[PDB]
């Protein structure tokens, strides 16, 4: 997928989120880790605990690095290949976890922009994030 | 002989699209591979129609099909026709049909500027007509020497240029072109460098604007801090009243705004409770000052309008005197 | 799956709010166009072509009300779940052979419709709360593929 | 007999293979839990890629290594024992191996070979159906077997959307995924369908069956080969069977 129409409007969303990009990360990792607890496993040297430093720093470097996978959207096999090698070597996440992080993710939008979440730019969202996850798991062995 | 014979298919008008030549009957096409403006401006002079203005490969017409005819092409642009260019001989290429050069000529292309929507006739929105219709252009990287191509091209004063839309609606239609980059030096816009005509990602809530103006308007003042020197930052620029955003607001940029009113340096950054300064629509951004600028106007890159800011907002200064 | 009195409580004070005649069909609307290949089930409901043309779609509308009745219906026998869901597996697994992982799918559109029409008040234990309840009724309705 | 199948045909896409149709389908899982496809084609033989003998193991690795860690099952839940592994001498152009069971599979309604193709089937436009056991929607590994149509794309269009040229010293990586598909003669292309439904991880191994009406007999046109054209890229890309056919007749006498 990933067509024009849907490109313009998942840069929309993304510049108009701007800089509370690292906030709804970590509202998202956070509703991720309470509502899927297997995975939390992936974090064991966390503590994993509402209003942790920690987790609002890691979510603040993944909205960090989806805003530049949206700056380079076309050229993104580059962009996210080192984190694509950290996550598949280093970290050895099983794919579904990234299928479950892009959903909370989701929701989280969803859940506080009212207004921006219409159907197409909630397709547009869902189909970008889900191409990110593609990049960072395509090197699983 | 008179058996060759050439066209542009596909780019809407006779003087607009993708370069085929006809040999033996059958059409073919040209790689881009080295492709040039002389080329460009050897194909626009045979159709007569005119000088040459962009060349691109096979992004804007679409891939043609068949033989591609030539391939690193070596010719001066003073040639009578582009098959009279030096040639590795027909049919030797090593390009792909994805390298298919393409043209627009001034003829079919037809280019004028204006501004709309401005508190004057040297502010607003900047709106290129293009084929008979009037479009905007998106301000990903729209800098001060675009704006000041674009004041010059106008015959607005030069010596303070401002990007941003102010008044200026939101566009609608066709975004035609992406990061214009000017040097300063071009005589018209279209003649900067930018990314391929009609592909880009923007959306028309990103079109660019300038604000042209000799700096005998331009004024600064703090307001309801109980003097001169202390409260909200409001600014009129040609006697539009606005307010400086919080975003990217720092100790440097609040020294300078405190060296323009000869207050020495800004001590706080704090709220004090004087008067009641009425909110507005239109924003002045800074992006960054080094702190050594005579003048905020100084600043490189600063946006008049064109943004919408959240709640933070009104940044505003107490100083020393 | 066993939910604690809290949990039920925190379901169950949401639901009250839900308008059960319109969440069910925004959730299929949504499903339909995020995730396509699902109009293949809908062949008789015509248009299914643009975001507005799915989304005012009364037929669309009607059926999504008839789920989200059926989710209704699951949320008020948390416990002999199985039992209320009979029929409803035989029916989508036997005549229709839909895939049962587009019922955990369609479970996570519908949290996030709940999410998007409910904002702040659809907080992450709320949430997780109604992932236990979705997955329990897609666990439930799948059964007859076993 | 080959492709006959009982019950003949009218992954994160659809259609649920509800009433049982490719028998000839297999599914691997290795000693670290991953499930991938594999394609029966004959009574003690089936058809599988190298990459998926070689998951769970370095770079260097054989067939004596590979075969005691393999588990393989066909038809609904039967486990069948393997007897070895053979992987095709060639593996910079062709990405396939041959898996010997130690003893015939019975054959029946759910186990079944595919039979191989004599004719080149890889026309443009002819819709060919692909079934696997791999990851769905939410990357979970499926729980019942699937299918989709597919049809066989055109192998320049391909070749640009995965390399910057078709000229070979003009390319460059361009690929929307970081693995970089195999292209070469020996192989073909696939777009996805029209519902927007493609191939995703662990079906590679499957087989491109092809549906002869003129005959009603079902033939592997192709084997997946790159499985990482889910819905990211555009199309999976395939080895194309007849291209290893006297290899594997020859490899299947001796
Ligand atoms: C779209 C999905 C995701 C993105 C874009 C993403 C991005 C990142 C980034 C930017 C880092 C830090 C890299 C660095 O500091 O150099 C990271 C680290 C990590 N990620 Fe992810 N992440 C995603 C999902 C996940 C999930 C769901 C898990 C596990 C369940 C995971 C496992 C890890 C681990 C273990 C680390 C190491 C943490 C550290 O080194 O501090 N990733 N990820
Ligand atoms: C996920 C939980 C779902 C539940 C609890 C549910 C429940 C229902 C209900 C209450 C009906 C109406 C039956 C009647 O009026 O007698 C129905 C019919 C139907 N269901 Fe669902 N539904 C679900 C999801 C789906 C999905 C995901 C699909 C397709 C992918 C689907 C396909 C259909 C169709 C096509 C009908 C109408 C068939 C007809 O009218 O002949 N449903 N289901
Ligand atoms: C802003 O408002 C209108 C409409 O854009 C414009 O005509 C006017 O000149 C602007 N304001 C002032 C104070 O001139
Ligand atoms: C994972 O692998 C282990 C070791 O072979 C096995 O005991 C277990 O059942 C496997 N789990 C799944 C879900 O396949
Ligand atoms: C393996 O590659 C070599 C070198 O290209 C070639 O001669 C040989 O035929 C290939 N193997 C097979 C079985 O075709
Ligand atoms: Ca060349
Ligand atoms: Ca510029």
């Amino acid at each position: 997928v990933l067509s024009p129409a849907d490109k313009t409007n998942v840069k929309a969303a993304w510049g108009k989120v701007g800089a509370h990009a690292g906030e709804y990360g970590a509202e998202a990792l956070e509703r991720m880790f309470l509502s899927f607890p297997t995975t939390k496993t992936y974090f064991p040297h966390f503590d994993l605990s509402h209003g942790s430093a920690q987790v609002k720093g890691h979510g603040k470097k993944v909205a960090d690095a989806l805003t530049n996978a949206v700056a380079h959207v076309d050229d993104m096999p580059n962009a996210l290949s080192a984190l694509s090698d950290l996550h598949a070597h280093k970290l050895r996440v099983d794919p579904v976890n990234f299928k479950l992080l892009s959903h909370c993710l989701l929701v989280t939008l969803a859940a506080h922009l009212p207004a921006e979440f219409t159907p197409a730019v909630h397709a547009s969202l869902d189909k970008f994030l889900a191409s990110v996850s593609t990049v960072l798991t395509s090197k699983y062995r | 002989g008179s058996n060759l014979e050439m066209r542009l298919t596909r780019g809407g008008n006779m003087c607009s699209g993708r370069i085929e030549i006809k040999f033996q009957g059958r059409w073919g096409t040209v790689c881009d591979d080295n492709f040039n403006i002389d080329h460009a401006s050897v194909i626009c002079r045979q159709l007569e129609c005119g000088s040459a203005v962009s060349f691109s490969g096979s992004s804007n017409f679409g891939e043609g099909s068949g033989p591609i005819w030539f391939d690193d092409l070596i010719c001066n642009g003073n040639e009578s026709a582009l098959w009279n260019c030096k040639h590795q001989g027909w049919g030797k290429h090593n390009c792909d049909h994805a390298e298919d050069a393409g043209v627009i000529c001034s003829k079919g292309a037809d280019l004028s500027l204006r501004l709309v929507d401005g508190v004057t006739e040297c502010s607003g929105r900047l709106e290129v007509r293009f084929q008979g219709e009037w479009g905007t252009i998106c301000d990903d990287g729209w800098d001060s020497y675009d704006a000041a191509v674009a004041c010059k091209q106008l015959g607005c004063p030069t010596a303070v240029t401002a990007i941003g839309r102010v008044n200026a609606s939101k566009g609608f239609g066709h975004i035609w072109l992406d990061s214009v980059s000017c040097q300063g030096h071009e005589p018209a816009i279209w003649q900067c460098k930018h990314h391929e005509w009609g592909k880009h990602y923007c959306n028309h809530n990103e079109d660019a604007g300038v604000t042209c103006s000799d700096g005998s308007d331009l004024e600064l003042r703090l307001r309801g801090g109980g003097s001169r020197c202390a409260g909200t930052v409001e600014v009129e620029i040609q006697r539009l009243l606005g307010k400086v955003c919080d975003r990217g607001w720092g100790l440097k940029e609040a020294d300078v705004v405190c060296r323009q009113l000869g207050c020495g340096s800004a001590l706080k950054t704090s709220y004090q409770v004087y008067s009641k300064i009425q909110a507005t629509n239109t924003w002045l951004f800074l992006s960054s000052c080094n702190g050594n600028e005579t003048s905020l106007w100084d600043c490189k890159n600063w946006q008049w309008g064109g943004l919408t800011c959240d709640h933070y907002e009104e940044a505003k200064i107490t100083c020393s005197a | 799956v066993h939910l604690t009195p809290e949990e039920k409580s925190a379901v169950t004070a949401l639901w009250g709010k839900v308008n059960v005649d319109e969440v069910g069909g925004e959730a299929l609307g949504r499903l339909l166009v995020v995730y396509p290949w699902t109009q293949r089930f809908f062949e008789s409901f015509g248009d299914l072509s643009t975001p507005d043309a799915v989304m005012g779609n009364p037929k669309v509308k009607a059926h999504g009300k008839k789920v989200l009745g059926a989710f209704s219906d699951g949320l008020a026998h948390l416990d002999n779940l199985k039992g209320t869901f009979a029929t409803l597996s035989e029916l989508h697994c036997d005549k229709l052979h839909v895939d049962p992982e587009n019922f955990r799918l369609l479970g996570n559109v519908l949290v996030c419709v709940l999410a998007h029409h409910f904002g702040k008040e659809f907080t992450p234990p709320v949430q997780a709360a109604y992932q236990k309840v979705v997955a329990g009724v897609a666990n439930a309705l799948a059964h007859k593929y076993h | 007999v080959c492709g006959k199948p009982k019950n003949p045909a009218n992954i994160l896409g659809g259609h649920l293979d509800a009433k049982g149709s490719f028998p000839w389908q297999a599914k691997m899982v290795s000693h670290h839990n991953l499930t991938t496809g594999a394609t029966l084609i004959n009574e003690q033989w089936l058809l599988t890629t190298a990459k998926n003998l070689f998951l769970n193991h370095s770079e260097n690795a054989t067939a004596k290594d590979i075969a005691p860690t393999l588990t393989l099952y066909v038809g609904k839940k039967q486990l069948v024992e393997i007897e070895k592994v053979v992987l095709h001498p060639n593996y910079s152009q062709v990405d396939i191996g041959l898996i010997k069971l130690k003893q015939k599979v019975s054959v029946n309604e759910r186990v079944m070979p595919i039979c191989l193709p004599s004719k080149d089937y890889a026309e443009v436009g002819r819709v060919g159906y692909v079934s696997g056991w791999g990851r769905n929607a939410n990357f979970k590994f499926t729980d019942h077997l699937k299918y989709v149509m597919l049809p066989v794309a055109d192998q320049d269009q391909c070749i640009r959307h995965y390399e910057g040229s078709t000229v070979p010293e003009k390319k460059t990586p361009k690929s929307p995924v970081g693995v970089q598909p195999i292209l070469n003669e020996h192989t073909f292309c696939a777009g996805m369908s029209k519902y927007q439904e493609d191939t995703c991880y662990g079906d590679a191994g499957s087989a491109f069956a092809v549906h002869d009406l003129e005959e009603d007999t079902w033939y592997a046109t192709g084997i997946l080969s790159f499985d990482k054209s889910c819905a990211v890229a555009e199309y999976g890309v395939y080895v194309k069977v007849t291209s290893i056919q006297d290899w594997v007749q020859k490899t299947i006498a001796e």
